[PDB]
């Protein structure tokens, strides 16, 4: 509490309102100037990059960015404009410009104009509260720009100034004698929600009359398109409601018109809720400590975190298949010279994971900040006499250990289940022998087709149920190995691994057929013989989301489901009967019998072709029905996978793993039960320890629990990233086209570890992304310097280094070096910067898994 | 603040035709594929009778220049429609197995470098942006199965 | 819409389920101090 | 981990092959068992199973350093290339299992995103042998050292790439359980390579 | 469905072996420092 | 020191270890009890 | 001969800029934290 | 034999080199304490 600690804590709560208000208004104005520049960065003369690409789908949907507009403009407004001083537009003049460049420049300028003015008006409230300020204090870096000192004594934002430099003439909100103004923060909740309702109404008027998207049901009967004037329902997506990439009319609320009708809906709701609160503001005793801005800061901030998580979820679904993003896949997208696989989905993934990441940070930081309010209360005596039940509901220390311990138990059980299943199935997929057990892989041999006429040597047991049976090789009467055709494989049969070409399982010798004539519920339309070893395909159904999704889809699609089932049925019967006819040919034994047989097969054949084409086309019609929750790349149903089931369990376990430190902040900011047995009392929110006593105590403060939340949460977050970008999370080594994935029509990019090496071969083909990869790795491992129990070693070595450098200064007569003292971070600041370095390392590196492309092929 | 925009540079495109942005054309599928079809066919003849006079003559000037550098058109090895020639081993772009087992990024370098014996290198004939357009046109030849 | 509603309902359901467990423990261990 | 490895398969002899020549195959300097109880069975058995061109090859012998190793100049003589299935199998499975499985799978059906899948008939029909050499030699895609399909012109010899080319045509129309066997190579070679 | 009854037996033995072993190293690490 | 109860777990872990190795190495070697062969 | 000299000059500049920058980070760390 | 002797001597000269350096620093900063 003397070093660097007073720099990132210089602006703490509570604060006066004019100071919060003006500072927010200035940030708003600054964020509008930055978006201004992003509009300039989106014009059509620039390369694709990750900024202008995250904005383009939305700019298309608004009609600002026209995808099919090539005509160059040469005059538009004021007379004669080939190019000027910076030219016809400042510096945009050497370029050829279209209408969408002008729209983009118009919107960019507005943003910059309205931003700059919001910055000024915000400084009028901010500096105006203080009576006013000087150009030299506002800007502060003008003292050392000699000359300009006569215009750095001028006072701005003053109370009685001439109009153009006034600030707040009555000094503060509370003194100004306007009765409309509300005097507390509860009271003010009402005009705030009226103001927000009005911002909605503004966006809908702009949508309707400036962007020309009327609200449903007042949509136009026709729209203008690059091919002329077209009925709304046939005009393609940016212009009308017809989705080209799915080839269907869009629901009316799936369009930007749907969005302008919701503008008016939401606006009316917010205005009415504000009118209600104008007569009935919040009042209960449970809430009146929230007038302190330090306390509401906790409520608001972790609320916004939850809002951010909810944006991620809603946005993901709503837009995973929307024509805004798919339209990027036809725009010849080139980044750092390259050509991207599926840039639509990539950009979509980046926006949703960016919201996800904001959600975690703000929830955690809101809780941390709340822990600071509560520690304050304890350390001044008034925690024990808080009156709101939102504090007092959790004061009993024994309830606090019951809450925490059962959320540890729930975390434990569900993480053990998830991770334990991942481990079981990587054992299965890798065919590992443990001596005590042999893991066995999925393997499939087609049994219909022409592949069902391929022969195999088969070792057949007689009676698996008599231990001490044994088996024999299937043979001819002549003694030589009979080749069994795949159609005649039976359950129990063993085939040599090396007759199948398998070199990856050298520890066991045979594949066992465990199921014949198998057709995947969801998968390829074929019939198979299977070794299910240890691979647990049933685990897909251990997912409550498998069942809700499939039940609702069955209900919407019941009678094509039913006909597809009857087609499969008729086909399996035809296959079986055709296999018996083929077998009578094989074993016919005398050409009279062999002609009779071949003539029977020749007569059944047309009918077996009919049943196959029937099954094929019902199974194709079934696989093109609309998705509910689990989706294709073309918004079609897919069954849930082992991957989806693992992701369900990992969300429960891993978010509880990551959030148990936050419950420790909320309950144990002053005393945990380990502290309370010793009589200890944590004296501040950020102390590093108090140890070596009792074995050592590093990491009990609230600041540290915040850092341990951030780390532990890296684990569910990376589950989310792998799952968005198409990794397979249910094992560690899944290969892209392994027999299981191929037979069950699953597309994935890798499998835990394998994903990592699989995506990085794509990452290596971009030299900007490989530079990012190198820098990312270096930031991270340096966090270890700062996080290991080693600060004393670093202090005592730094000291040797300082002595030495001062010896060199004194010897060589170099005055700048005879008093060097190297600065060595203390333990608290080492933990802060260690968490910073750990976090940023990891998440630059994750950006790369998204930036490489979306390789899921659906 | 940081990305004040983002300084990514200006986009490389093809040749300019007066009054119609070439940079823009290079991201608008119907414009880029019209130029890909011209390169692919070696003529402006299969272009929509709706094509403007200026367009039809800019393409011809493009071809005439390429004819002096001994450029060989893609059609007629591969045909006007795909799926080349088994005789010459010329690739069939209509085939779905050929299409699934190629990425568009990968396809690029096989046109740049040429491919084994007969398919010629185009690195000294065409710009990398004109190869990108052709990879996009070849994509639209795919048939099912 | 159906997918968005299902996903949100499942997140709030995980919270509600945790509340119910954590309150089946509190209600039936009320005679025992944790320690 | 150690000692309790299994019994060795009697069909994999350890009987020794002749040593790799010191002289470069591209040299312009001077160009390019007994009767003891079981020594003849062991030599005959080594002649089918133990590979001769598996080892990385002298640096002057790599295809980028070989005067006749460029895609434009290599000789793809079909009579020499599809002459002997034992040999294609002996050599190409050792080279493939080592170098190519990582990215193309243990079944050779594709592991790394967008990777080839050699069992696909449509892919087989539309590739030449010379085409397959070009993509091994050059790599596929833009990047340093080839793209996502890496280049091999330092790394492999022209003779090693040719065993790879012939082996890869045994993948045609097989199922997704490991690699082509000796009789896959033989049915491929009988149906004209 | 005998593969799903067989598979499940294995998976259940895996969980007893592993979680039994984990809480076996936690019980033997308490005898080496306190009991 | 070891409790009776912790000695009776260490017995269940060994029964699961030789029910696994007995069914893994017996059919490999004795060519019987074919149900468990691979 | 001349390429080599040109390359030595770039490498020197890089060492002057990266080591130079690193020490400035230390000095700045020093001024914040204390003196 | 030649490569073995060279390597060995290069490691032994790595230690001998360092000592000499250290000896130069000690002698030429005699009478400056390093406090
Ligand atoms: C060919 C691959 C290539 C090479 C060059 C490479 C090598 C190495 C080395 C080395 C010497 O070999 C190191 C030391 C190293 C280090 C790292 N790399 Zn690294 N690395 C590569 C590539 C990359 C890339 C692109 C990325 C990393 C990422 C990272 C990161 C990871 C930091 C970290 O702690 O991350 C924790 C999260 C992990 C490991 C991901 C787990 C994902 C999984 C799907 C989650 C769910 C499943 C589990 C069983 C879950 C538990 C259950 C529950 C609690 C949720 C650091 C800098 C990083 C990352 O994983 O971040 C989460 C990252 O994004 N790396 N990495
Ligand atoms: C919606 C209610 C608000 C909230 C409103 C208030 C108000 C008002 C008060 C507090 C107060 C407290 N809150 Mg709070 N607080 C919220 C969330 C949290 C969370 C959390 C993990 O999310 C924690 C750990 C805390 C903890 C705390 C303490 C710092 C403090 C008093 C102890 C305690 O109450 O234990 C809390 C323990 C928990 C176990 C609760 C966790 C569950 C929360 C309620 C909801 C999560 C679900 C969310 C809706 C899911 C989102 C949906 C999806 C996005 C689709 N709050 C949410 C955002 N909180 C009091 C205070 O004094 O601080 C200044 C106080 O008066
Ligand atoms: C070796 C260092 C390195 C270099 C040379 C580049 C260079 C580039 N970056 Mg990368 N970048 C790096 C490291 C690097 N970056 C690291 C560590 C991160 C994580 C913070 C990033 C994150 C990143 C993003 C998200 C983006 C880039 C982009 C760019 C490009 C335009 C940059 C620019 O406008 O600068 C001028 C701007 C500043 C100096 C700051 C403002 C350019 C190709 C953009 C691009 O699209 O390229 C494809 C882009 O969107 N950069
Ligand atoms: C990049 C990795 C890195 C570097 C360069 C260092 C550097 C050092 N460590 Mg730290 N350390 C690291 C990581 C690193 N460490 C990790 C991962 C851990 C966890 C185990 C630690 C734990 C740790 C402990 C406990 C201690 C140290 C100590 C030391 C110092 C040894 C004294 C000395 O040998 O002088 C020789 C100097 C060098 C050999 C390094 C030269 C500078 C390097 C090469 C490059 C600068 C690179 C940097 C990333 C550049 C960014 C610059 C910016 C402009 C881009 C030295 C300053 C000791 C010490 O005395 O404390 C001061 C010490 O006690 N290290
Ligand atoms: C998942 C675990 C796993 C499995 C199933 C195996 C399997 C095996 N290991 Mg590997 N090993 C592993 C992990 C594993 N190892 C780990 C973590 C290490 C690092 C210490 C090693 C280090 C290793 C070496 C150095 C060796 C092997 C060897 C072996 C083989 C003989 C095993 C043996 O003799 O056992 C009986 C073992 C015991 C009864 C324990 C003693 C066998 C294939 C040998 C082999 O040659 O492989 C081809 C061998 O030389 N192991
Ligand atoms: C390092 C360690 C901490 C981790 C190591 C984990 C690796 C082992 C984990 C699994 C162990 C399973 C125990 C063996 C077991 O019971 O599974 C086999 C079981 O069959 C029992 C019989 C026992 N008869 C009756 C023969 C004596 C046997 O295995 O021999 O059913 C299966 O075989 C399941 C078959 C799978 C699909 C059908
Ligand atoms: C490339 N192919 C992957 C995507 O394929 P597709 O779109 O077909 O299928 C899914 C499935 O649906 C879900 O996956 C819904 C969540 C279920 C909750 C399951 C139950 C959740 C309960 C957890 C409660 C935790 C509490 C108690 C701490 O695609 C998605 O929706 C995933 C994208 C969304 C991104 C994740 C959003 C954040 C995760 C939840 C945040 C939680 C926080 C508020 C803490
Ligand atoms: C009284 N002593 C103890 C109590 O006080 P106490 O510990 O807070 O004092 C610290 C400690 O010392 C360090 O913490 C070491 C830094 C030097 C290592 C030097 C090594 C740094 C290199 C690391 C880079 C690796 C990354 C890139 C992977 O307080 C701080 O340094 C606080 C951190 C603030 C630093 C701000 C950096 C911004 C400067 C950027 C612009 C400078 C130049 C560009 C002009
Ligand atoms: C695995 C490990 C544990 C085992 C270590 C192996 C040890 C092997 C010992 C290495 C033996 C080398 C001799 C062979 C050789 O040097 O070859 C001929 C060499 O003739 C000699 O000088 C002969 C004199 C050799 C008398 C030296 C005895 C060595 C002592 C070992 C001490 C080990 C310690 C204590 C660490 O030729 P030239 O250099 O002239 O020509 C270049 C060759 N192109
Ligand atoms: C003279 C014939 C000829 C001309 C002209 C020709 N090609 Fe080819 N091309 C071939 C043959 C032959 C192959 C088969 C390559 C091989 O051996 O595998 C092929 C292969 C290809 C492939 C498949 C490559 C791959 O990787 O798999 C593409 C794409 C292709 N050509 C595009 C073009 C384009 C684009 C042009 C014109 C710009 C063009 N070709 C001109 C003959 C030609
Ligand atoms: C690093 C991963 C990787 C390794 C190692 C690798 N490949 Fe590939 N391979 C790919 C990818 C990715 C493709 C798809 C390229 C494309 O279209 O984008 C591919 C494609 C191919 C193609 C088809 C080329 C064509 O033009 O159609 C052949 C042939 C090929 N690989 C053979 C091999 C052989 C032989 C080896 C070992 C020598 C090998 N590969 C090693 C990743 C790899
Ligand atoms: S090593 Fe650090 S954290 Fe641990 S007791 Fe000592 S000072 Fe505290
Ligand atoms: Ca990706």
């Amino acid at each position: 509490a003397n070093g660097v600690k007073r720099w990132y804590q210089k602006l703490e709560l509570p604060m006066p309102p004019e100071r919060i208000f003006g500072a927010h208004m200035m940030l708003i104005g600054g964020l509008a100037c930055l978006i201004g520049t992003y509009f300039f960065a989106s014009m059509t003369m620039w390369n694709d990059g990750y900024v202008n690409l995250t904005l383009r789908p939305r700019l298309i949907s608004l009609g600002i960015y026209d995808p099919y507009d090539t005509e160059q403009i040469q005059r538009v407004w004021l007379p004669l404009i080939g190019e000027f001083s910076t030219s016809k537009l400042p510096f945009f003049g050497q370029y050829p410009l279209t209408m969408t460049d002008f729209r983009l420049f118009g919107w960019g300028c507005f943003h910059i104009g309205l931003g700059l003015w919001l910055v000024y008006a915000g400084a009028a409230h901010y500096y105006g509260a203080r009576g006013g300020a000087t150009i030299g204090e506002i800007f502060w870096l003008l003292p050392y720009v000699p000359g300009l000192k006569g215009l750095c004594q001028i006072k701005w934002f003053t109370p009685e100034g001439p109009w153009y430099k006034v600030g707040l003439p009555w000094g503060s909100f509370a003194n100004t004698p306007w009765p409309i103004l509300r005097r507390t923060y509860a009271d003010a909740l009402s005009p705030h929600t009226i103001y927000i309702g009005l911002l909605f109404f503004i966006w809908g008027f702009v949508l309707w009359f400036v962007l020309d998207k009327p609200p449903v049901p007042l949509q136009p009967a026709q729209v203008m398109t690059p091919n002329g004037l077209m009925p709304l329902e046939q005009a393609p997506f940016p212009y009308g409601w017809f989705d080209p990439y799915l080839n269907q009319v869009m629901h009316p609320m799936n369009t930007i018109n749907g969005e302008t009708t919701m503008c008016f809906v939401w606006g009316v709701l917010f205005v009415a809720l504000g009118a209600y609160w104008w007569y009935r503001p919040p009042r209960s005793i449970n809430i009146t400590h929230l007038e302190d801005t330090k306390a509401v800061f906790h409520v608001h901030l972790t609320a916004i975190g939850y809002v951010s998580f909810a944006l991620a979820i809603v946005g993901f679904l709503a837009l995973r298949n929307h024509p805004s993003y798919l339209m990027l896949n036809d725009m010849n997208v080139i980044i750092y010279g390259k050509k991207i696989v599926n840039p639509g989905r990539m950009i979509h993934n980046m926006i949703t994971f960016n919201h996800v990441q904001v959600g975690l940070l703000y929830v955690a930081a809101g809780v941390f900040h709340g822990g600071q309010y509560l520690h304050g209360l304890n350390i001044s005596g008034a925690y024990k006499q808080a009156r709101s039940k939102f504090i007092t509901w959790f004061q009993n220390p024994d309830l606090q250990t019951k809450i925490v311990g059962t959320t540890m138990f729930v975390s434990f059980v569900t993480v053990v289940f998830g991770y334990g299943m991942i481990c079981w199935n990587t054992g299965a997929e890798l065919d590992l022998n443990f001596g005590i057990y042999q893991f066995r892989s999925f393997r499939a041999i087609q049994m219909d087709g022409e592949a069902g006429n391929i022969g195999y040597r088969v070792f057949r047991p007689k009676n698996p149920w008599d231990p001490t049976a044994g088996g024999d090789w299937v043979k001819n009467p002549d003694g030589t190995a009979k080749l069994v055709k795949a159609r005649n494989l039976q359950v129990g049969d063993r085939i040599l691994n090396e007759e199948l070409g398998i070199g990856s399982s050298p520890t066991y010798s045979f594949t066992t057929i465990e199921e014949i004539n198998y057709k995947p519920e969801w998968g390829q339309p074929k019939l198979y013989a299977v070794q299910w070893g240890s691979w647990t395909h049933f685990l897909r159904k251990v997912n409550p989301l498998f069942w809700v999704d499939k039940g609702i889809w069955y209900l919407q699609n019941q009678k094509t489901f039913e006909a597809t089932r009857k087609a499969d049925e008729a086909y399996l019967a035809a296959h079986l009967k055709a296999v018996s006819l083929l077998n009578q040919i094989d074993d016919a034994q005398t050409e009279e019998a062999k002609q009779k047989a071949q003539a029977e097969l020749d007569k059944f054949r047309p009918e077996l072709e009919k049943a196959h084409a029937n099954m094929l086309e019902w199974n194709e019609r079934l696989a093109s029905t609309p998705a509910v929750l689990y989706s294709n790349l073309r918004d079609q149903h897919r069954d849930g996978e082992i991957n989806d089931a693992i992701f369900f369990w990992l969300m429960i376990g891993g978010w509880l793993f990551g959030f148990i430190p936050l419950l420790r902040i909320a309950f144990h900011n002053y005393q945990s039960p380990w502290y309370r047995d010793f009589e200890w009392r944590k004296q501040s929110p950020d102390f590093p320890c108090i140890g070596p006593v009792k074995g050592g105590t590093c990491g009990v403060s609230i600041q540290d629990q915040l850092w341990f939340c951030i780390l532990f949460s890296i684990k569910p977050l990376s589950a989310i990233a792998w799952y968005l970008d198409g990794g397979w999370i249910a094992t560690m080594m899944a290969r892209g086209n392994e027999a299981y994935y191929l037979t069950h029509n699953i597309s994935h990019t890798g499998g835990v570890f394998l994903y990592m090496w699989n995506e990085t071969t794509w990452i290596w083909t971009d030299n900007h992304l490989t530079a990012m990869l190198l820098l990312g790795h270096l930031i991270w491992f340096v966090s270890f310097a700062l996080w290991f129990k080693d600060r004393g070693s670093r202090a005592e070595g730094g000291d040797i280094q300082s002595r030495w450098v001062r010896l060199m200064g004194k010897r060589l007569g170099i005055k700048t070096l005879q008093e060097v003292r190297f600065p060595v971070s203390n333990l608290a600041t080492a933990k802060l910067w260690g968490t910073v370095f750990f976090y940023t390392g990891t998440f630059v590196l994750v950006f790369l898994y998204f930036a490489d492309g979306f390789f899921q092929n659906r | 603040v940081m990305a004040t925009g983002c300084f990514v540079g200006a986009r490389n495109a093809s040749e300019p035709r007066l009054g119609s942005s070439s940079i823009a054309a290079s991201r608008t599928a119907p414009a880029y594929l019209r130029e890909a079809q011209v390169l692919y066919e070696g003529s402006t003849d299969g272009l929509p009778k709706d094509t403007p006079a200026d367009e039809i003559a800019h393409y011809k000037a493009m071809l005439a220049e390429l004819q002096t550098r001994n450029y060989a058109a893609c059609a007629g090895c591969h045909q006007v429609n795909g799926g080349g020639n088994k005789a010459i081993n010329a690739t069939n772009f209509q085939d779905a197995g050929w299409q699934a087992n190629n990425s568009s990024p990968g396809m690029v370098t096989s046109i740049v470098n040429g491919k084994g014996k007969v398919m010629p290198a185009y690195k000294d004939k065409l710009t990398l942006q004109q190869i990108n357009y052709l990879v996009e046109y070849i994509r639209r030849f795919e048939k099912k199965r | 819409m159906t997918a968005i509603l299902l996903a949100c309902l499942f997140v709030l359901g995980g919270y509600a389920a945790l509340w119910g467990i954590i309150k089946f423990v509190v209600a039936n261990t009320k005679d025992i101090a944790a320690n | 981990g150690g000692c309790f490895v299994g019994s060795r398969d009697p069909n994999e002899t350890r009987y020794p092959k002749a040593p790799m020549p010191l002289q470069n195959q591209t040299s312009t300097l001077k160009t390019a068992a007994q009767n003891t109880p079981g020594a003849r069975e062991a030599a005959a058995l080594r002649d089918r199973v133990t590979p001769l061109n598996l080892q990385q090859v002298n640096e002057q012998d790599v295809a980028g350093n070989d005067p006749l190793g460029s895609p434009a100049r290599v000789v793809l003589d079909e009579g020499e290339m599809y002459r002997d299935p034992v040999e294609i199998y002996r050599e190409g499975r050792a080279l493939f299992q080592n170098n190519c499985v990582g990215c193309h799978g243990h079944n050779g059906c594709g592991n790394v995103p967008r990777s080839t899948n050699f069992t696909d008939p449509g892919w087989q029909e539309n590739n030449s042998d010379g085409g397959i050499y070009s993509s091994i030699y050059n790599g596929k895609g833009i990047g340093n050292g080839g793209g996502a399909m890496p280049a091999y012109y330092n790394q492999l010899s022209p003779q090693q790439i040719r065993y790879l080319v012939a082996y890869l045509r045994a993948f045609k129309g097989r199922q997704c359980n490991g690699l082509p066997t000796l009789s896959d190579v033989e049915r491929m070679v009988a149906e004209r390579q | 469905m005998w593969n799903v009854v067989g598979q499940i037996i294995s998976v259940l033995c895996f969980f007893i072996l592993t979680v039994g072993t984990l809480f076996g190293i936690v019980y033997v690490s308490h005898l080496l420092s306190r009991g | 020191d070891i409790s009776k109860v912790a000695w009776a777990w260490f017995g269940v872990l060994l029964a699961i270890c030789l029910i696994g190795a007995f069914g893994n190495y017996v059919p490999k070697l004795f060519v019987k009890m074919l149900m468990f062969l691979n």
